[PDB]
């Protein structure tokens, strides 16, 4: 149908700390298959014309997915919360080896190797199933202790990320508080090649039944500090992608 | 509406 | 400023040489002191739109359709049916050989869905971007062209054969489908840096509707043929992705 | 010309 940024920032409106928002405009969003029991909605922008978006338990609606398509960008307008959104200008200025894009900082030179992700709109209890299955085993991992992220990231940036996640932790403790609390989620799952540590937190909003944002820490089975004889490589700024056909 | 963490 | 048609371009392109199937074609629009060089912008529905950088040679709306023809050709060249199916030979002649229609590479990984060795160069020669390489490059080289020896210093005897081809089937056409009245002898040269060895060969033919074409070639063989590094999975995680912003936070 | 003319030989 046509949501109009008049819902979309009534919606935001709502969401205490944010103060400088990036432009929003106008979608046009059209949506569902009884196999499987799943509605895949898209919608198109006029400025990047492409965003498509889960399994519903109800009988579908026009209002109905519309109370999602606000759940994903309100998910995702939370890094412009200036406390969360500076706490990653933290993490991303602490290292003059962080490149990021707005959704995820981590190489190389060529006109990005993940280390930190920013995943808004989705929780890790509802992907779970496919990394039991991947995942070696998992582990938790505790937020206030410090040892930890000196041993995810490096002990230079291992604060910054701490607070950073506790900064997401008391923003959807207090400024998207349920009646009953929503404890945070965070879940260790150890594989062969890396180390993926997820923080999901789900949070109330008037307009939505529930917000959601994960943040996923990857720290592979190799040290930042040593390994170095691959990342010296050259060949490394000598790699690009491009279309397959 | 039409929690994880219970 | 002005708009050609495309049967304008399909008209020079009817003068190529076993040209039967050619790419999907449009219309160009034109838009086109800091050192006398022109830039000339091409937009086109799809993809869109492209640009040009070239020296001037009084530049005028009538010449720069000249110049853009004359690349329109030049990439055109790539599906003229002798060169692709012996491109086509150096894609399949190997299962990690990815092609993008412009560029070939190696394994790697898409994970959301390449490593350059022979990057097929429309609208370029050697000759005009020589200098910026002689400077960054050790030493130069010769390179038989008539000869594999060659070809498998470069590739892996798995591609000599179909690239030796691929190299040589470009160079009969420039001499046989598009030669001058004095011919043009073909322009191959080897670079040695410290990480890698590039060799670009380099031809030019005769078109009536334009002044030149050209066409370059550049394969470059890395100073291993251990390569190990290439089973490490860090690299199935690469991906690419920066917004800049006056932030202080001190 | 019409600039050409790089290796004629």
């Amino acid at each position: 149908f046509n949501i109009t940024w008049e819902e979309q920032l009534q919606a935001l409106s709502k969401l205490d700390g944010l103060h400088h928002p990036h432009k929003l405009e106008d979608i046009s969003v059209h949506w569902f298959n009884p196999v499987d029991i799943s509605v895949f909605v898209t919608c198109a922008t006029m400025s990047s014309h492409n965003t498509h978006y889960f399994k519903p338990q109800s009988s579908p609606d026009d209002a109905m997915v519309r109370e999602y398509v606000l759940s994903r960008i309100i998910a995702d307008n939370l890094k412009y919360v200036d406390n969360l959104y500076l706490a990653a200008g933290a993490v991303i200025c602490g290292n003059d080896e962080y490149i990021s894009d707005g959704n995820v900082v981590g190489h190389i030179a060529d006109g990005i190797l993940p280390v930190i992700e920013f995943m808004p709109g989705v929780h890790v209890d509802d992907i779970s199933d496919k990394l039991i299955k991947s995942s070696s085993y998992q582990g938790i991992f505790k937020t206030d202790n410090l040892e930890e992220f000196e041993f995810l990231v490096d002990k230079k940036n291992a604060n910054n990320v701490k607070e950073l996640i506790l900064a997401y932790t008391d923003y959807f403790a207090n400024k998207l508080a349920f009646k009953d609390p929503a404890e945070p989620a965070v879940e260790m799952y150890q594989f062969i090649d890396r180390t993926e540590v997820y923080f999901s937190f789900e949070g109330c909003h008037p307009d939505v039944e529930e917000v959601l944002f994960t943040i996923k820490i990857v720290r592979y089975n190799q040290p930042l500090n040593s390994m170095q004889v691959f990342l010296k490589n050259p060949l490394l700024s000598h790699i690009r992608t491009v279309v397959r056909q | 509406r039409s929690r994880r963490r219970s």
